[PDB]
């Protein structure tokens, strides 16, 4: 005789029912806002009849079985592997099941792909009917639960408070089986003591939480300090169940609904240029029907001393008319909704986690998607032989150099802006002809977006 | 980079530039530069009235970008000696404290860096939750309190 | 770089947009309860076809946007103007438009027309399918915003809080368009000082709240000590907006709906005739279909001294 | 701008003139002008029965047009010598001062502006919280502690 | 599995060792070392400026999966000569803590486990709650109140 206590409840995740291994299983740290079960439908038939002493009375059937529910919220917790010596949170088979529905694989481009520098999971290859089917083991003192086949529904995260940044996840499950024997020894598969030791260590403060906006139509980057905001993942799942009336029956598949990348912000009013109300002002007046904003919210801020931060990318992020908020101090809340390049590209955004993260990462994987791949910083431009001047019916095949030096895309684009009189091709040989008797300028755009310019003014007129 | 030092010295040089003989209708006493934030003894003042700073407790409220909420609290003491009526004349220089609170500009403190990198900066809030008066001393002298919680946001994007 | 108090907020209520001055504009004292803002609506498009590797996405459309919302509390303060030499209150305007919709006139004998006794609205000729309309010019801090055409809907007025009475106002608006530049200067337009000093002297206390009450058809009169009370004034207005696709749009018109004076009552009951249990007997016996009743309330009750009162 | 001790004159006048004879069959009592602002002492008090109007805390609050809600705490203690019996005397100083205080319009005092020009002014409402009787006193010498919050409204200021 | 004297020493360190001259454009004074996590009496001490560290309560909280949140209170309290004045010193010195406390890392402190061997480990986070300052003090020496409730969790155990 005993009693079971919520503190000494355990939370495994296996892709599989035998066979479980460190791989195939893994368990993740919950926190007390844990609750999951399986309610059921029921009917009852009762009769109306007019005659004299009625027939009062009634008797109920139960009809099916509610597919089960459950939630739970774990700490995004960021770390170094020792075995692979790559950034992977312990939660990682929980990503990958929201994600993709393919067998899980780290070293992939796509999903719950980990790199050297961070893990990210990529939000593309999730077109399936059914996500990867997860099956929850749940200890609770000694006895044992698991849900059957579940996927997940929404990962909600709320940032406003306090405390250290939590995910919270949810989903459902076909039938909550209850377990009379120990599936695997816990000690062996749950997580020992030195991983326990290396997170720690990992913990992400929503106390510094720098966002990062900008209008991608007008090229304008805002500076706004969040006084709140969350977002969510929602894959609006949706459980098919027979309908058999003679026997009580149980949901058997899953149809994933549409993909939702929502979330909101929240701010106090700054007057400062490209502030808040800088943004207020140009989305109240400028009214327009679709709106492309990119959006990047940065728990854990960055810094140049590398340090922990989780990261969410929403490129063309459409975004709503902000409302104004009225109490001791005024504040506005933008809620934000992830839209796709196309419908079925699937690239609403992806996100970035890791313990080393820093400003010329945290930018790279911004303009990039992942960490360990650089972007383009500083821009200037070469002439040929270094050349301030060009006289007329002259070619001048003016070069470039990036910064850093590991770009991975040295490669960018070429403009004639300021004035007529020269003419450039994708390769770089810009040519000037008779009657260019005004100086003209060069520009460039990187090929990878990164946003860099540079610039040039070259006296070309009738020459000697 | 609590400024709290540098919120005193604002209230001290406040109620000093204003409160002078140059707007008269506005306040009733002048002080000729008789205000600071030091406190003494009470049998140590020079001449009356005088009015005394106290820096308080001072509360924070962290918010996710680095914003922190300072709630920072200023006891204002004064003393005077009955020289007409010590209500009457402590009412009039309670109402000229409350009013230099009030009406105008912000706080202006100025904010030191440690590579002498002064700039100003300045509040959000200025409320006087409660003003009291102590009763029973020696008739002559007075004391009234007002409790003035300075609330405002330090500069964090600098850090 | 600053951050907006809502200690430090303004409004102003003009009949028009521009000529700006002391008697086609003025501000209204707003308590805590103020909140303002627009709301916009959105439809999110997705595909279902049962294809293998189906197409999971979405896109999310601006369609329109819901009029304007908002509401304060301000005090009733009547008072005598020394201009006029007649009763007052700050916020006529208000009144005003909550009663009728042609152009403001005092002296008249319709709608917020004020007389040498006393200050009053008179609900009469408020049969327009468009009350008078109203930018609300609302100044907080330093920034600048108003609303386009507001109309007010409704004025709830609650005794119960043992508060001074207070009005509940409460409208909406087409667009509320943020201002860069100021619009008037804000000292001069608003209420001076002298202004202030005369009313603060008239507010009424609903710690004296009697009311009439009188059955016509029986000609009887109840004794009737209130614990609390309400009574809003509901002018139900609904605004018509366009349904343009292609294009975001705004809600252009508005449609006066029905008048609704509705009120409530609460009393202890009290054995000595013509009290609470006397008009609960009468009227639970009585039933009838009908009833005319005569009601008057009287905030800040009335005395042979001369005193405040609504 | 504050008038606390403006309000406690106020209160203190109003006592002294709304208690004469000129109201028998309205109050009680007559303190013939034996009221005050300020007492040195219990002890150093004379002539009774005497009411002494004290000098509380002040409460403030901020409304968001730039008014001001002030709460004034007003104590007002009595005393009364045991010509017949303390209780009954007592009782009916307490119920004259609560017709004093209830009874007409509102607390009338006089602003002193800085310039020199004194204004007529007038308080919003004088709720009383709680009368309490502080026994076991010196049989012959009473007291009865009525409090009052006195609630007013200032000049408008504190615009920015 | 309790760190307190751990997390003490971690503090202590970080102090010393993030006061010296190496940040003249990032902090204000330098204790020279002059900072220790226990002091005798507050008369006992000799040189100054002086930072003592003390050790509060310990409260803590436990979570379903076998984690332990444990918040750990950490008072601790400055003192200065009037070398010009105690204000203006102490401001000094509370802002220099302040950007000792709330810039930077983690607190890493070393548990020294039964074994024998020493491990790196780290805080979860460090949030002040208040300063405050003791006035009213001797003259020539003042004195600030900085309270900490550093949040750090133990190496995972309480598993059955």
């Amino acid at each position: 005789m005993s009693l079971q206590l919520l503190r000494n409840t355990r939370i495994f995740v296996s892709t599989v029912k035998t066979g479980h291994n460190k791989t195939n299983t893994q368990e993740i740290l919950v926190q007390d806002d844990i609750s999951w079960g399986q309610d059921s439908n029921s009917t009852d038939i009762t009769v109306n009849e007019a005659g004299p002493r009625p027939t009062r009375g009634s008797k109920r059937f139960n009809d099916s079985l509610n597919a089960a529910e459950w939630s739970f919220s774990t700490y995004i917790l960021p770390y170094k592997d020792k075995n692979t010596s790559k950034q992977i949170v312990p939660d990682y088979m929980l990503w990958h099941a929201l994600s993709s529905g393919r067998a899980i694989n780290l070293e992939g481009t796509t999903g719950a792909h980990n790199n050297a520098t961070n893990f990210m999971v990529n939000f593309k290859d999730n077109s399936y009917h059914e996500l990867a089917m997860l099956h929850i083991y749940i200890l609770t003192d000694k006895t044992w639960s698991y849900i059957d086949s579940c996927q997940i529904n929404q990962a909600e995260v709320n940032v406003d408070i306090e405390d250290i940044g939590r995910v919270t996840w949810s989903g459902n499950g076909n039938q909550l089986i209850p377990l009379d024997e120990q599936p695997f020894d816990p000690d062996q598969i749950g997580i020992d003591d030195e991983t326990y030791m290396t997170i720690q260590g990992s913990y992400i403060k929503n106390k510094l939480t720098i966002l990062k906006i900008k209008d991608m139509d007008t090229n304008k980057s805002y500076d706004i300090p969040i006084t709140g905001g969350t977002f969510t993942i929602n894959n609006n799942i949706t459980y098919l169940t027979p309908n058999v009336m003679s026997r009580v029956t149980i949901p058997i598949g899953s149809f994933t609904g549409a993909f939702e990348l929502t979330g909101s912000l929240t701010a106090y009013l700054n007057d400062k240029s490209l502030g808040s109300m800088e943004l207020y002002k140009d989305l109240i007046k400028t009214l327009k029907v679709v709106n492309r904003f990119e959006i990047a919210l940065v728990l854990g801020g960055e810094y140049d001393d590398e340090r922990p931060a989780a990261i969410l990318v929403a490129k063309q992020a459409h975004v709503n008319i902000p409302t104004i908020e009225t109490d001791d101090v005024l504040g506005t809340s933008v809620e934000f909704k992830a839209i796709p390049s196309d419908l079925d590209a699937g690239d609403e955004g992806y996100l970035g986690f890791s313990s080393k993260y820093t400003r010329t990462t945290i930018n790279n994987l911004i303009v990039n998607g992942d960490g360990a791949t650089d972007a383009v910083t500083a821009i200037t431009v070469k002439s040929a032989g270094n050349v301030t001047t060009l006289n007329r019916s002259a070619t001048l095949q003016m070069s470039v150099e990036v910064t850093p030096s590991s770009a991975r895309n040295k490669e960018v684009t070429w403009a004639i802006t300021a004035g007529d009189a020269a003419t450039i091709n994708a390769t770089g040989l810009l040519r000037a002809d008779a009657s260019k008797t005004g100086a003209v300028t060069v520009e460039a755009t990187a090929k990878d977006g990164s946003g860099v310019k540079g610039t040039k003014v070259i006296t070309v007129t009738a020459g000697g | 980079m609590d400024h709290r030092t540098s919120i005193a010295q604002a209230m001290v040089d406040r109620i000093s530039k204003q409160m002078d003989g140059s707007q008269p209708d506005e306040y009733f006493n002048n002080l000729y530069g008789n205000v600071s934030r030091q406190t003494y003894k009470f049998e140590e003042i020079r001449e009356f009235p005088y009015v005394a700073v106290h820096i308080g407790t001072e509360t924070g409220q962290y918010l996710p970008s680095g914003q922190q909420w300072m709630f920072l609290e200023l006891p204002i003491l004064v003393y005077d000696k009955e020289k007409t009526d010590i209500q009457e004349q402590l009412e009039k220089l309670v109402a000229d404290i409350k009013t230099v609170i009030d009406t105008g500009g912000n706080l202006e403190y100025t904010v030191s860096k440690p590579n002498g990198s002064t700039f100003p900066c300045e509040a959000t809030d200025m409320i006087i939750t409660s003003v009291s008066t102590d009763e029973g001393l020696l008739a002559p002298y007075g004391l009234a309190e007002i409790n003035v919680t300075v609330r405002y946001q330090p500069p964090r994007r600098s850090l």
